[PDB]
């Protein structure tokens, strides 16, 4: 199937408590591979995935250089954001950045990303065409103007369709036995009555990779949102994930309901019935 | 591999 | 705006008293990122507990995973105590073996 | 910046167009910048390229083909003033700028009225030396270093008197030796047979 | 006119005495790096910083050391300088996009002894009576010789004002002793004008050459005059036919 590479950087302001905290992390289809913590002692870009420790010193010296730079970059961005939104130097703000490329089965480029967010809100971002930007508001439009003149767009674009993809392809090959595995989720049904006229049926999804999966409930061959609970997909911690769906069922009416599991590690979609 | 994002000031 | 954390405390493996496992409290969809999550063993906070590196999903929301090795028994009860500005009082959710 | 940079200093006559083609390695490359540098001066950006195609700017045009992996720069209406070293830039090594082979451009000025000749410049009260000036020869001629060790020669240079729309090439030759004379001054240089020698 | 500023511009030193070339940048550029350029070797990167407190060695970092405590400055330190560290140094900075802007550069020469330092001898040569009769144009020949190191700026001044039209200064100095490491240098420039102009005895021609030598600080033991940073000239006046 397709794949993805993502870079998440986070800068939070600490007025009076020094320099803003910076954290950067990178993934490969939900698999973390590295991270960078401004307040850590190492002061370097560190490994988080086994197949990524085989890279040369040059590699780490670089990544660290760039990431360390970026931190200061956004450190500066924050100082400006204040001015743009005319905010006081007393509060604390947040600046997130999203950088990533997606590839198809053929390993050929499919899509690129590079967006910013201030205080968790959309700021400015690169469009699908990778030729123009999208400014969330008046402030974002002022920076858009500058990057327009700077020809930033075309830079990114090329980087994405280039550097990113090749790096991605390389990681994929380097982490073959791990990244290209497709674990099928293990399933089971649990039953707990809540009253004399009701009971709960939870459909469980265990040990699946990747995280993308769909758990749907049907009453007599019809989907149902009414009286259903859906948890956010959760990480098992050993690399696999978990998630479940529950439905409030009238007692003795357990068999009318069917649980449907959809995941690319499944040849055929699974159906559970108590 | 991360991108050369330096110089991109708001 | 601000976003309240969705919390989930569960086991890595299906609960089997006497067998060692890993307890996890996943927090997601919250803003800002300042969060203090603690694990409770019968009301008391566990000493050594590790957590993932700060991250966020498509929407600009962050998420984190706090976990720790342990062997559940039929006597012991555990829960996740989360502290966030979006909560006037830290919420604690007990560990449900089937949620 | 290794072996097989297109051999030799590109040579091109006035008014023509110059073509600089260079192939690179790191496919990771995705953005290139062309810089022009005059002999003793600091390099200077003159062209920026990012998307696979063409980019124009007056007499300048840079081409980029990431498929074949080649960078190009083209100058229309070449001017002598454009003789310089041109090289491409591309941060690839994970943060650093790598200056691939820099090509040297030589724009032959167009000497409309050739009048090859070697004059003997009046000595100066201050110095002992005697100097011979080989000027007005055609851009077709190449000056060569003297045979004798204490007889110095400077490579051709191009001067332009904008008022009289006149440009002339020239090379200097000097020595303190009594052996030296303006007739034997450039014997180790293939000069026009039609070249003049005073009195 | 905003640029990369390198100080100083020129420099001479004895093997050993440490030094530091500063590089200032008022463009708020997060990227700053140093390059050394040598004949036949082109431009080489020594160290580069993507942002403050961020440092990474370039292709040829040995013998060089840097610091990125501030964004505006990116100095280069040479603890125990070597003769082979004699070269043309450049400081670049990039921001918007990734285009770099270069400082005007710094010429450094590491000699084993400052006794090797020599100022230039400037002498100008009057046009050939032959040149005027045949061409009707007059060419003067300025000659700067025996100076070490290769740090000079030549210019022609006519009647008190700088000249450019009709001048051709050699692009690069000439090693008088090609086979010697400490060879002294020489350079020439030409000025051609109307035979009319030269025949006017009221016209004043002066060749000026800027010499970047030692500072009023460095020691001097020799007898000859201290080869300090100075300006030497040579003149000539119009000659009636």
């Amino acid at each position: 199937g397709s794949h993805s590479m993502r870079y998440f950087s986070t800068s939070v302001s600490r007025p009076g408590r020094g320099e803003p905290r910076f954290i950067a992390v990178g993934y490969v289809d939900d698999t973390q591979f590295v991270r960078f913590d401004s307040d850590a002692a190492s002061q370097r870009m560190e490994p988080r995935a086994p197949w990524i420790e085989q890279e040369g010193p040059e590699y780490w010296d670089e990544e660290t250089g760039k990431v360390k730079a970026h931190s200061q970059t956004d450190r500066e961005n924050l100082r400006i954001a204040l001015r743009y939104y005319n905010q006081s130097e007393a509060g604390s703000h947040t600046l997130q950045m999203m950088f990533g490329c997606d590839v198809g089965s053929d390993g050929r480029f499919l899509r690129g990303y590079h967006q910013y967010a201030y205080d968790g809100k959309d700021y400015i971002a690169l469009k699908e065409d990778l030729r123009s930007w999208t400014a969330a508001d008046m402030a974002a439009q002022i920076t858009k103007r500058k990057w327009e003149a700077a020809h930033v767009a075309e830079q990114q674009r090329a980087y994405l369709e280039g550097t990113c993809v090749d790096g991605l392809r390389r990681y994929l090959e380097n982490g073959k036995e791990t990244l290209q595995r497709t674990d099928p989720p293990k399933t089971h049904m649990t039953h707990h009555p809540i009253s004399d006229h009701e009971a709960t049926l939870r459909c469980w999804a265990l040990g699946f990779y990747p995280a993308e999966i769909t758990l749907t409930w049907q009453r007599d061959g019809e989907d149902q949102t009414q009286d259903t609970e859906l948890v956010e997909t959760r990480p098992a911690g050993d690399g696999t994930f978990q998630k479940w769906a529950a439905v409030v069922v009238p007692s003795g009416e357990e068999q009318r309901y069917t649980c449907h599991v959809q995941h690319e590690g499944l040849p055929k979609p699974l159906t559970l019935r108590w | 591999r991360f991108p050369l994002t330096f110089g991109w000031c708001f | 705006i601000q976003r309240t954390p969705k919390i989930q405390v569960y086991s890595r493996h299906p609960a089997e008293n006497g067998k060692s496992n890993f307890l996890n409290c996943y927090v997601s969809g919250f803003h800002p990122s300042d969060i203090e999550v603690d694990l409770l063993k019968n009301g008391e906070r566990i000493e050594k507990v590790e957590h993932s590196d700060l991250s966020f999903s498509k929407d600009w929301s962050f998420y984190l995973l706090y976990y720790t090795e342990f062997t559940p028994t039929e006597k012991d009860e555990y829960a996740c105590r989360v502290n966030h500005v979006t909560l006037s009082q830290p919420k604690i959710v007990k560990w449900d073996r089937d949620m | 910046k290794e072996v097989e940079q297109n051999s030799g200093p590109l040579s091109v006559p006035e008014g023509a167009i110059a073509s600089l083609n260079c192939t690179y390695s790191d496919r990771g490359s995705q953005s290139f910048f062309w810089y022009r540098q005059y002999s003793g001066k600091s390099p200077e950006l003159i062209m920026s390229i990012y998307s696979n195609g063409d980019k124009e700017d007056g007499r300048f045009t840079a081409q980029l083909n990431k498929a074949s992996q080649y960078v190009s720069l083209l100058i229309r209406d070449s001017q002598p003033s454009d003789s310089a070293t041109y090289l491409w830039g591309t941060y690839n090594q994970g943060g650093k700028l790598i200056f691939g082979q820099g090509t040297e451009l030589s724009v032959k000025p167009n000497i409309q009225n050739p009048d090859p000749a070697v004059y003997q410049l009046r000595d100066s009260k201050s110095s002992d030396k005697s100097v011979c000036l080989f000027t007005d020869f055609d851009s077709q001629t190449n000056v060569s270093q003297s045979k004798d060790s204490d007889v110095y020669i400077t490579d051709k240079c191009v001067l332009d008197m904008r008022s009289m729309d006149f440009k002339s090439n020239s090379a200097v030759a000097w020595s303190n030796k009594s052996d030296f004379a303006c007739a034997n001054a450039f014997n180790n240089s293939i000069i026009p047979e039609d070249t003049f020698f005073p009195s | 006119e905003a640029q990369v500023t390198q100080n100083p511009r020129y420099l001479i030193t004895v093997t050993g005495k440490k030094l530091t070339v500063t590089c200032s940048q008022n463009m708020n550029h997060e990227y700053m790096s140093w390059y050394r350029q040598d004949p036949g070797l082109g431009l080489r990167q020594i160290y580069y910083s993507m942002n403050v407190e961020v440092t990474d060695k370039g292709d040829v970092p040995e013998g060089y050391k840097v610091s990125r405590k501030e964004k505006r400055n990116f100095p280069l330190i040479l603890e125990s300088p070597s003769p082979n560290q004699t070269s043309l140094y450049f400081c670049a900075s990039s921001g918007a996009s990734h285009e770099q802007y270069f400082g005007p550069g710094t010429r450094l020469t590491v000699t084993e002894d400052l006794k090797n330092v020599f100022p230039p001898e400037v002498a100008v040569f009057e046009p050939s009576e032959a040149e005027i009769s045949h061409t009707q144009k007059a060419t003067l020949v300025c000659l700067a010789t025996g100076f070490y190191p290769d740090h000079v700026e030549l210019s022609w001044w006519v009647n008190g004002k700088e000249v450019h039209s009709g001048v051709c200064t050699d692009p690069q100095p000439l090693k008088e002793q090609p086979a010697l490491n400490d060879s002294r240098y020489a350079l020439s420039s030409r000025l051609r004008v109307s035979a009319t102009f030269w025949q006017n005895p009221r016209n004043h021609f002066r060749c000026q050459v800027q010499f970047y030598g030692l500072s009023e600080n460095d020691e001097w033991t020799q007898d000859r005059a201290k080869p300090v940073t100075q300006i030497v000239s040579a003149e000539a006046w119009g000659r009636a036919d």
